[PDB]
């Protein structure tokens, strides 16, 4: 009981509040997100997959802000501060991201569970 | 929709 490996747990939705960082006049958190990574304006029609717009981190500044909140590499950001990323743009996302109303944005992610580990799977 | 990925 307790934990099984090799059963997949779908998406995990947590909350995280990962907050902008000092850089003199700059609060930046430093990681990076991608919505588009492996997709193109083609899949619109659809949203890719429904709803989806493909919104993915890919990347973290570690032992920073986003992952001791509770980020990693490899992680779909479906809504921070509470605003669905989803129907929004990601420009529009740009803004609630990184604005000065908040000083931290709160996440609604869906985890894989396989955190930092570095496990290098590739497939194109 | 496409490609675009970005820091903060």
């Amino acid at each position: 009981m307790s934990y099984i490996p090799g059963q997949p747990v779908t998406a995990v939705v947590q909350r995280v509040e990962i907050h902008k960082l000092r850089q003199g006049e700059n609060l930046i958190l430093g990681f990076s997100i991608g919505g588009g990574i492996d997709q193109d304006p083609s899949q619109n029609p659809f949203s890719e997959d429904k709803t989806d717009k493909g919104i993915y981190v890919t990347r973290v500044s570690e032992g920073g802000p986003a992952e001791i909140a509770g980020l990693q590499i490899g992680d779909k950001i479906m809504q921070v501060n509470g605003w669905d990323m989803t129907m929004v743009t990601h420009d529009q996302a740009r803004k609630r991201l990184t604005k000065r109303s908040e000083e931290v944005v709160r996440l609604l992610v869906t985890r894989q569970s396989l955190q930092k580990a570095v496990q290098q799977s590739m497939l194109s | 929709k496409e490609n675009l990925e970005s820091m903060v």
